[PDB]
């Protein structure tokens, strides 16, 4: 079950 | 010198690559703002060019729901960008702490965040980073506006002139487009609009795995659903927005303009 969550931002 | 003469700094807000994210104070004017304090020592000439976009963009958007730039302050070894201060927090903390948010709430959020892209595209603005951490909340009062900031990774485009621009934006957000590494524009920020209503109305996003392959597989498809028991009550209506918004083909994807005018937006 997918929870909801802080993740980085990417340039490549 | 201008910020060293006139500002005063306080508690860090945020980070970056390259950078800080602080409040700070216009002692003279008892006023405050937040600062992003970018390190300008030994910068690529690349990068230079990335940080006069950043503030070019930044002083090309005039509206309610975008975080206004006020300076862009050039001293040795350090850039500073004196945006407003938000003091409402993200829309993320406030989406987890009530879990999730009613229709008409979602609506009126969701409405606000598009007029902020509407303006963006009319401008020649591609965000490419659309998520809750970087809507802000104008304030802890509720009903407080939502302003769009983070325009970082944000793009000019000519019209609807589309092209590889690069691999930029974050992985629950990313466009089929973007993963598959074809030509983009505007439509990738009303994908990330389509992941970010559905978190509104249910709490979670339509896309997660702990493994990263396996999560661009299911986004380049398309392959999100409407689990019991929490999307049991909510209306078609909002599913068909949804719909629109996660559109693969980014010609038939839905616009801001277009999402605007969909009824369960605009019939309320
Ligand atoms: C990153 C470059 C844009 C800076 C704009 C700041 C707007 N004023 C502003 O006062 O930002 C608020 C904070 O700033 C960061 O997010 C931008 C924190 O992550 C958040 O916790 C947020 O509360």
């Amino acid at each position: 079950r997918n929870k909801l969550r802080r993740q980085h931002d990417y340039d490549t | 010198t201008r910020f060293t003469e006139e500002y005063q700094l306080f508690e860090e807000l945020g980070k970056g690559a390259f950078s800080v994210v602080r409040r700070c104070v216009k002692v003279l004017a008892g006023q405050e703002y937040a600062a992003k304090i970018i390190n300008t020592k030994k910068l690529s000439a690349r990068d230079h060019q990335k940080l006069e976009r950043e503030a070019r963009i930044c002083r090309l958007l005039k509206h309610p729901n975008i975080v206004r730039l006020h300076d862009s302050i050039s001293e040795e070894g350090h850039h500073y960008l004196i945006f407003d201060l938000v003091t409402g927090g993200e829309l993320f903390e406030d989406i987890v702490a009530r879990e999730y948010y009613s229709e008409a709430d979602a609506s009126h959020c969701i409405q606000q965040i598009l007029e902020a892209v509407l303006h963006c595209h009319q401008m020649g603005v591609v965000h490419r980073n659309l998520k809750p951490e970087n809507l802000l909340l104008a304030s802890k009062l509720k009903g407080a506006a939502v302003k769009l900031a983070d325009f970082g990774l944000a793009i000019e485009v000519e019209g609807e002139q589309q092209a590889w621009f690069g691999f930029a934006g974050t992985p629950g957000y990313l466009s089929p487009e973007v993963l598959r590494k074809d030509p983009y524009g505007k439509p990738v920020d009303l994908w990330a609009c389509g992941v970010i209503l559905y978190i509104l109305l249910v709490g979670y996003p339509p896309f997660w795995d702990e493994d990263q392959h396996r999560l661009y597989k299911q986004i380049k498809a398309g392959a999100y659903d409407f689990p019991s028991p929490e999307w049991d009550t909510v209306t078609p209506e909002a599913k068909d927005l949804i719909n629109k918004m996660l559109t693969i083909n980014p010609s038939k994807r839905i616009t801001a303009a277009e999402a605007l005018k969909h009824p369960w937006i605009s019939h309320r």
